Order: C-alpha cells, then sequence, then structure tokens
C-alpha cells in the first residue's frame, strides 16, 4: 500500500487531487520512519505488529563477526526498500549496513524535491556511526 | 417508460416529414390502439371525419 | 381536465385551429374589418372571401420582434432564408386584410436582411474578425428588443402594432445601411481569387462607406457610429499582424491563402517578395520595415492597444470636438503609431 | 418553462428534453402549447446542452488513450465551463424571482457561450481522432489560439495554462538533478552515465526551435551524470547547492502564465547553463 | 380503448369532454365494421410505397432521410403491429398542393 501510494503521488496532472493524497502518504509514512531509526541505533530490526515485514531477525552467540549471516533482508517484499520519499536506490543499502555496525560496536510541490531533501540528512547518519 | 418514449420521439420524426398534419398526443392513442389491434383504414377514416368536423366549427 | 386549464391561461393558438376565436372589441372602429368584409360581398358580384387565420390582434408586433433579430419563424412562410414575407391570410380586426399586408410587409423586408446577416455568422482571419463586429451589434440590438417584450406582458397592454414602430427606427435605419456596405462587402465570392482581395477589399468598403455618411452626418450620426465598429474590429487582425511582423519580425498567415500577400524570402539575395493589393501610405511601411526585421533576425550583430487609446482620448473631449472632419483625423495617430517604430526600426538596420 | 430549461442545460434530461445520442439534446416536435417560434430557440439553447454533456463526459472518462497531459488538458477544459455555470446560476436567481419569463431572455445571456462552444468542440474531436498526446497537446491548443474572434483567442490562453503548467513538470524535474517523470513517453527529451540521451522530434512544439530543444538538453544532461555519481555531489541538489532554489523561482514566474513566450525562456537557459557550466570545467582537472 | 377513443375525439376537435359524443358514436361505429387492407403485414411492401409518395411531392431528401429513421425506429422497438402504424400514417399524409377550400362559408352549405 505505501508504495502504491507513491505511485499514485507521482500522477500529479490535476493539482487538486494531488494534495489531498500528499496528506494520506504522509501520516503512513510515520510508522515507517521509527522502523528506520530503530534498526540503526540499536541493530534490531523490530515489527511485531502490523505488516512492514515481520521478523525481530535471528540471534547469534556462535556470531559475531556481523551478527547475522541469516536472517533474510530487513524488508524482503522487495528485497530491499523501494519508492517511499527517501531515494533509497543506495540509500536503502546504507541503511542496511549501518545496521551492521552497531551490531559491531553494540550487542554481539515535485514528488521528487521531497525526496531529495530526506535523502541527504540519510547519507550523512550513515557514514556517522 | 424508456423504451415506448423512444419509439414515439422516432414515430414524430416520421410524421412531421411525410405530413400526417396530426398532433403528439393524438398519435401516442393511434399506437396504443394498433398494438391493442384495429384495423388501420377504419382508423384513418375516423381521424379525418373529425379533422374536417374542427376546421368547420372554429370559423 | 388539464387541457382546458391551459387553454386559459395561455393566450388560444393561431398556428393551430382547435382554439376558438376572438376578433371583438365595444370600439366602433376596432371592428374594422367585419364591416370592410360585408362590403366587398355585396358591392363586388365575383368577391372570393378568403380563408383568413384569425389574429389575435396586436400580437404582429410580437412576432416583429422575434423576426427582427432571434430566429427562424416557422409562423410565417418564408421561401428562402434570404426572402421573408408575410402570409396571405393574416388579418386584424381593426384594420383591413391589405392594409395589414403593407406595414408586415415593411418590417418583413428589414428582417430579411437581418437573418441574412445571421447566415453569414460561422460560430480567414478578417473574416472572422468581421462577423465578432456584426455579431456584437446583435447583442446589443436586442437589448431594445427584450425591453419591448416586457412592455406588452406588461398589464395594461399598451402597444399596439404601429405604436413602438417610431422607437425602433434608429436600429431601423442602422440594420439598412449595414445592407449597402454588406452588398459591397461580400459580392466578391464569383471573383477570381479569393485569397487576398476578399479580405482586403472588404476592409476597403467599409473606409469608403465612412466617408460617405460621416460627411453628410449630424442629423443621423447614429449610422457614423456602427460602420466605425465594424471597421475597428475588422482592422484589428490586420494592424496585429503587423505589429507581429515588427516586435517578433515575422507574422502569421493561414495556411491556405494571405491576407496581405506578405512573404519572405528563404535564400539571401533579396528580402521580402510584394504582390499589390488593396491604407495606400501605409502599405510602404510594411515593405521598409519588413527589409530591416529580415537581416536583424537572420544577424544580430554589434499597435491596436495605442489605436483605441488615441480613440477614445479625442472621445473624452465618427464627430468628434477635437478633430475636424473628422475620422481620417483620428487615423491620422495611427500613421504616428506605426511611425514611432517603424523609424527606431529601420534605425537598426543601418547599425549592423 | 423557464426554470425547468435551465436543468436541461446542465446535462439532466426530461422527457421534454430528451437527449438522443446521435443528433443530440432536443425539443421533442410539436408538443402541445409550443409557440412555433419558441421551439426554434428553444433549440438553439439545446446544443448548448448538447456540447455541454459532450464536454462533461470528457473529463470523467479521463480522470479518476491514455497520457498525462490529456488530464491537465481536461483541467483546461473545466475553466471554459466555469462561466457558463455561473450564466445559468445567473438565470436561476431571475426566475426564482418571479415566473413571467420571455426566453428571448436566455437567448441573449447565452449567446456568448455560442461562439465558445463551437470553437472548443473542434479542438476535443481533433485530439481523439489523430490519436495525439503529450507536449503535442500544447501545441494543438496553441496554434487555434493564433485564429479569429476574441472570445476565443482569451479563452484558449486560459486551456492552454493548464497542459503548459504539466508542461512545467517536465521542466523542473529535468532540471532539478535530472530524471524524467513520464510514464508514458510524453515530452521531446528522448529516454536515452549510462546511456546517451537525445531529442525526439514526434512530439516537440513547433514555436520552440529544434536548436532550442537541446538548450534544455545539455544543461540536463550535466546533471544526469551526478544522477549516475551520487546526489550529494551535485550541481544543483536540493540542500547541497542554492543553485537549483535560484533556478526554480525563474521557473515558477514564466509557469504561471497564460501565454508562454520563447524570447523570456531562452535568457533564462543562459543563466542555468552558465553559472553550473565551470563545475564540469572543475571535473575534468582533478579526473 | 373506450376511454382511448373518447380521448381521441375530445383532442382532436380540441374542446368539448362530452359534448363528442355523436362524433364518438358514429366512431364506435366505424371501427366495428371490418377491412381487408391490401398489403396485410411485412414491413418491406409498406416502406417502398413511402418512398414512392415522397418523391412524388418532390421531397427526395426526405425519402433518403426516413429509411434510416425507418431502421433506427426498428431497433427501439419491435412490434407484430408495426406495419399498421407506418400503413396508417401513409393513408392519413396530406399533400401541400392547392389550398383546402374555405371552411368559413363551406360550413353554411
Amino acid at each position: 500500500l505505501l508504495s502504491y501510494l507513491y505511485k499514485e503521488a507521482l500522477e500529479n496532472s490535476s493539482n487538486e487531487n494531488y494534495p489531498v493524497l500528499l496528506s494520506l502518504l504522509k501520516t503512513s509514512c510515520e510508522p515507517y520512519t521509527r522502523f528506520i531509526y530503530d534498526w540503526v541505533y540499536s541493530g534490531v530490526f523490530r515489527d511485531v505488529c502490523g505488516e512492514f515485514m515481520i521478523q525481530v531477525n535471528e540471534d547469534y552467540l556462535g556470531f559475531r563477526d556481523k551478527r547475522y549471516w541469516t536472517h533474510g533482508y530487513v524488508l524482503i517484499s522487495k528485497e530491499v526498500e523501494d519508492c517511499v520519499p527517501v531515494f533509497l536506490k543506495h540509500v536503502a543499502n546504507e541503511i542496511y549496513i549501518c545496521g551492521k555496525t552497531i551490531n559491531l560496536l553494540k550487542l554481539c510541490s515535485l514528488p521528487v524535491l521531497m525526496k531529495y531533501s530526506v535523502t541527504a540528512p540519510m547519507v550523512s547518519h550513515v557514514y556517522l556511526v | 417508460m424508456s423504451a415506448v418514449r423512444e419509439t414515439m420521439d422516432v414515430l414524430l420524426e416520421i410524421s412531421r416529414l411525410l405530413n400526417t398534419g396530426l398532433d403528439m398526443e393524438t398519435l401516442s392513442i393511434c399506437v396504443r390502439l394498433c398494438e391493442q389491434g384495429i384495423n388501420p383504414e377504419a382508423l384513418s377514416s375516423v381521424i379525418k371525419e373529425l379533422r374536417r368536423a374542427s376546421d368547420t366549427l372554429k370559423a | 381536465d388539464a387541457r382546458s386549464w391551459l387553454e386559459q391561461h395561455i393566450v388560444h393558438q393561431y398556428w393551430t385551429s382547435r382554439a376558438p376565436r376572438f376578433s371583438h372589441s365595444s370600439h366602433l372602429h376596432s371592428n374594422l374589418s367585419a364591416i370592410w368584409d360585408q362590403h366587398l360581398y355585396t358591392t363586388d358580384p365575383l368577391y372570393t372571401p378568403d380563408d383568413k387565420t384569425i389574429v389575435t390582434e396586436t400580437q404582429v408586433i410580437r412576432e416583429t420582434l422575434w423576426l427582427l433579430s432571434g430566429v427562424k419563424k416557422l409562423l410565417i412562410f418564408q421561401l428562402n432564408d434570404g426572402k421573408v414575407n408575410v402570409r396571405n391570410d393574416i388579418i386584424v380586426t381593426h384594420m383591413t386584410q391589405n392594409c395589414l399586408r403593407s406595414v408586415l410587409e415593411q418590417i418583413a423586408a428589414y428582417g430579411q436582411v437581418v437573418f441574412r446577416l445571421q447566415k453569414f455568422i460561422d460560430e480567414f482571419r478578417t473574416y472572422q474578425a468581421f462577423m465578432w463586429a456584426l455579431y456584437k451589434y446583435f447583442i446589443s440590438f436586442k437589448e431594445e428588443l427584450t425591453e419591448i417584450e416586457k412592455c406588452i406582458i406588461n398589464k395594461d397592454e399598451t402597444v399596439t402594432l404601429a405604436i413602438v414602430l417610431d422607437k425602433l427606427a434608429p436600429r431601423l435605419a442602422q440594420l439598412k445601411v449595414l445592407h449597402r456596405v454588406f452588398s459591397t462587402g461580400i459580392a466578391e465570392v464569383p471573383p477570381d481569387t479569393r485569397n487576398v482581395v476578399r479580405a482586403s477589399h472588404l476592409l476597403n468598403t467599409l473606409y469608403k462607406a465612412i466617408l460617405d455618411y460621416d460627411n453628410v452626418g449630424e442629423a443621423s450620426e447614429q449610422t457614423v457610429s456602427l460602420l466605425f465598429c465594424l471597421w475597428v474590429e475588422t482592422v484589428r487582425p490586420y494592424l496585429e499582424i503587423v505589429d507581429e511582423w515588427i516586435v517578433h519580425g515575422n507574422l502569421f498567415d493561414p495556411a491556405k491563402e494571405f491576407i496581405i500577400q506578405r512573404n519572405k524570402d528563404v535564400p539571401f539575395n533579396h528580402r521580402d517578395f510584394w504582390y499589390a493589393t488593396y491604407l495606400k501610405p501605409v502599405l510602404k511601411q510594411i515593405i521598409m520595415a519588413g527589409k530591416s526585421m529580415q537581416l536583424l533576425k537572420n544577424l544580430k550583430c554589434r499597435l491596436y492597444t495605442l489605436f483605441l487609446e488615441s480613440v477614445q482620448s479625442r472621445l473624452q473631449h465618427s464627430e468628434s470636438v477635437t478633430c475636424q472632419s473628422f475620422e481620417l483625423t483620428l487615423r491620422s495617430c495611427l500613421y504616428p503609431h506605426i511611425g514611432k517604430q517603424y523609424l527606431e526600426c529601420c534605425g537598426n538596420l543601418m547599425y549592423t | 418553462m423557464i426554470h425547468e430549461l435551465l436543468l436541461a442545460l446542465s446535462g439532466y434530461p426530461g422527457s421534454i428534453f430528451t437527449w438522443n445520442k446521435r443528433t443530440g439534446l432536443q425539443v421533442s416536435q410539436d408538443i402541445p402549447f409550443l409557440h412555433p417560434g419558441e421551439t426554434s430557440v428553444l433549440n438553439r439553447l439545446c446544443k448548448l446542452g448538447t456540447d455541454y454533456i459532450r464536454f462533461t463526459e470528457f473529463i470523467e472518462q479521463y480522470t479518476g488513450l491514455h497520457g498525462i497531459y490529456l488530464r491537465a488538458f481536461c483541467r483546461g477544459l473545466d475553466s471554459i465551463l466555469q462561466p457558463y455555470r455561473q450564466a445559468l446560476l445567473d438565470l436561476e436567481q431571475e426566475f426564482l424571482a418571479d415566473p413571467h419569463l420571455s426566453i428571448s431572455h436566455i437567448n441573449y445571456s447565452l449567446d456568448q457561450f455560442h461562439l465558445l462552444f463551437p470553437s472548443i468542440m473542434v479542438v476535443v474531436e481533433q485530439i481523439k481522432s489523430q490519436k495525439i498526446h503529450g507536449c503535442q497537446i500544447l501545441e494543438t491548443v496553441y496554434k487555434h489560439s493564433c485564429g479569429g474572434l476574441p472570445p476565443v483567442r482569451s479563452a484558449l490562453e486560459k486551456t492552454l495554462a493548464v497542459c503548459h503548467g504539466v508542461m512545467y513538470k517536465q521542466l523542473s524535474a529535468w532540471m532539478l538533478h535530472g530524471l524524467l517523470l513520464d510514464q508514458y513517453e510524453e515530452f521531446f527529451v528522448r529516454q536515452g552515465s549510462l546511456k546517451q540521451f537525445s531529442l525526439r522530434a514526434e512530439m516537440l512544439p513547433s514555436y520552440i526551435p529544434v536548436r532550442v530543444a537541446e538548450k534544455i538538453l545539455f544543461v540536463g544532461e550535466s546533471v544526469q551524470m551526478f544522477e549516475n555519481q551520487n546526489v550529494n555531489m551535485s550541481r544543483t541538489g536540493s540542500i547541497l547547492k542554492n543553485q537549483e532554489d535560484t533556478f526554480a523561482a525563474e521557473l515558477h514566474r514564466l509557469k504561471q502564465q497564460p501565454l508562454f513566450s520563447l524570447v523570456d525562456f531562452e535568457s533564462v537557459l543562459d543563466r542555468i547553463r552558465s553559472t553550473v557550466a565551470e563545475h564540469l570545467w572543475k571535473l575534468m582537472v582533478e579526473e | 380503448p373506450n376511454v382511448l377513443l373518447q380521448n381521441l375525439c375530445c383532442r382532436i376537435l380540441g374542446k368539448g369532454e362530452a359534448d363528442v359524443a355523436q362524433q364518438f358514436q358514429y366512431a364506435v361505429r366505424v371501427i366495428g365494421s371490418n377491412f381487408a387492407p391490401t398489403v396485410e403485414r411485412d414491413e418491406f411492401l409498406v416502406t417502398e410505397k413511402i418512398k414512392k409518395e415522397f418523391v412524388r411531392q418532390r421531397r427526395e431528401a426526405d425519402g433518403a432521410l426516413f429509411s434510416e429513421l425507418h431502421r433506427k425506429l426498428q431497433s427501439q422497438g419491435v412490434l407484430k403491429n408495426r406495419w399498421s402504424i407506418l400503413y396508417l400514417l401513409l393513408s392519413l399524409s396530406e399533400d401541400p398542393r392547392k389550398q383546402p377550400n374555405k371552411t368559413s362559408s363551406f360550413a353554411a352549405l
């Protein structure tokens, strides 16, 4: 549903229907952005309620060397997060790898314009951990 | 009601071209009587006597 | 029963015979026809009493209202759309049949022109702009018509056939001097080449007509104003092609005809090709401007709004009391309007 | 009769104002008590209800052939109905005021819409019969507004404004950092740094020269190569540099007008190229 | 049918809601007599006579037009009484030609 809503946000061609869907798309991204910051400041994917890929990751005490070598992708329904504001065509691959290295410190207008203003904080934090 | 009205409207197109010279309302009655079975020859005859009777009366 | 209710609240039908019939009034001079008929029937041994459609006294002026601007009339016969005439069975009780025919035949021939002028309305550029200027007079001519329609519905009625007839006479005399202009206007359809001479020479017949009326005006200056409306809106695309030919360098023309035979030379060994048409001093200004813009758009190195405003400023101070005499002076303000742009365009030629 | 006729002209059939899908909305022939003459002027008013429901299906069919300037053209078509529907409503309050009225008064008030409506009905049928879509929509309405009739030349500029606005969505994204958002290949910049991006002529307005088309190509190609590398090293960006904020403003002003001129457009193709022209010179020294 | 024929009489005369009793009584008599129409049913045969009639008053453009109208008519509704309506109209046609005399003195004789 969230990836479908951004697809309908790209059809802004009668520009009275575009702002009404913007209100919708932005409320829907609230739970989603919670799931971004929980996975790189603790290194555990959390999601027991609602569907946005239900897992908690596989713990390992025989590994240590990135922690996980099997647990699937964290979002495995598209096999890398796509097509939500946040560019995600390297940014979803750079939250992925930052998630690993918090496990090595701790434990064992235009729809493209809002896409690009959020993108540059999110490349800056992945280099910050 | 939809079907009936749409034959009449097509029917009124022919009547004005062919020079019937009858009214809309009267034609609907002519058509209802036919569907219930009437002879056509008798029906024109009656129309004709009534028509002539009206003109003479007014003057 | 509903049929009977309609028949009392609506005036009794006279396009179909199936409604009873009045032609009574208590005055002694209003039953004139019944008296006239009687006379003919006893004097003449050979009298043919017609079958007469009984009208419905002084409702003939409502059919004059519709007929003069508005729709085709299917209550009266029109042999074609350029021939309006009045059926030979219309009687009003307070006149003779013949006497009646004679007032209705004046307005019939005056509605023959507005109805003919309405068939010209097409819902090239010159004709489209002449159409919107004829059509504009028609929506302002119905303002006076819709006034006279509210007079007959008001009780008491007031109007008769001939009493609002000398009220609609300024417009009546305005639609006739339109007829003399238009016969001379379009009557170039059989003539060879439909291209530039039709468009030019209909702007030129407007130009010829404003001298014939303005310089004998000031006793019907009502007809001077009309022919100038038809000219300011007809000259409006034909000046603005000349506005685009300077400030952009090149112009807009139909792809099936020219309206001015302005043509540009694609190879460079001459500037522009000219072919003569139908004012005459203004044409030289077009040649010299296009010569200079045609170099400058291939090699940079080194009007209508204004017309309306010079017309208005004579007017707030056709006839004028800041110009004598009269319409050619407001025009010679326009020859400086092209001129202030024209000399400084040609200024730039020698600069490159 | 008078007020009930107003509902026939906002597209709602009685059985008196019968709708036929051949000859249109028409008054039924010789119905009891209707003057010969009043049926003739009532039929001229029914042609403005015929082209009005031939226009409201054209909105609903293509909102809510395929194209994304087609539906910008539909919000182009809704704007000419705007004064029509106000003049049906100014008849509406007059006929609630008193019930005696002449149909000559509606004849007088709605002739104005009898010369906008035929001249725009040829526009939508010409769109649907050459099967044309895209940026050649902007070309299709523009050269008719060159044509006669002052009402129609102002009108079609208001129709111009809204699909010119969806042309303007293309040129704000194509210059943002690159990336064309057409979902049906609708613009004049061909889809191709990974592969070379060029121009198409099968769509490309004929008042915008071929040599102007490239003035838009090359500035977009130069941000197309950082779409390639990474978007934080951009010569435009949207937090990284203020180059784009200046460009957008020049864009907003040209956009918001119902007529588009090329002289103004070509001066800001200079400025979008000359301030980021030195970025690529400072690329290839250190490369 | 009693109501329909009485309403038929009242409508044509444009008035008389129980004064058209005499005319009515006649109409009930004529209808109660029987006929054998020359050409009985079959849609092709009546359409052919209508076209000839159109040509004869010199209304060609109308003959061509009618034929489309006939196909249309069918499509809108299908009867077994279709023919009776088309033959009825046919007989009840009026010629444009001549004056239809006076009635303003013909009444008196």
